């Protein structure tokens, strides 16, 4: 009966933390988008060539 | 001198990155 | 002087590597 409860207890936590890591992932992807387009933002020290190659 | 102006352009882009980060984080 | 300009070209490529890494990591 002890491990019978331990099973369900771990299961609910698993199901919660799956979606919580999913939320972490979606918060992470757009962060990486912002960081990428921000690293590509300051490439204007060159002319129009440095823009499009960035 | 070409060495020196590329040397100074490095610290130029460094400080521009510093200022751009300090602005964009705000 | 040839010693000196190769000496300065070393630190030139060093700083260019520094700037290129600091840009490419962003």
């Amino acid at each position: 009966n002890n491990a019978s409860g331990k099973l369900l207890a771990l299961d609910s936590q698993l199901t919660n933390d799956f979606s919580e890591k999913s939320s972490y992932f979606q918060s992470q992807v757009d962060k990486i988008r912002k960081e990428a387009y921000a690293g590509a933002a300051a490439g204007v020290v060159a002319g129009p060539f440095g823009l499009i190659i960035s | 001198k070409t060495v020196e102006v590329v040397k100074n352009a490095i610290e130029t882009a460094d400080g521009a990155l510093d200022l751009y980060n300090k602005y964009l984080d705000q």
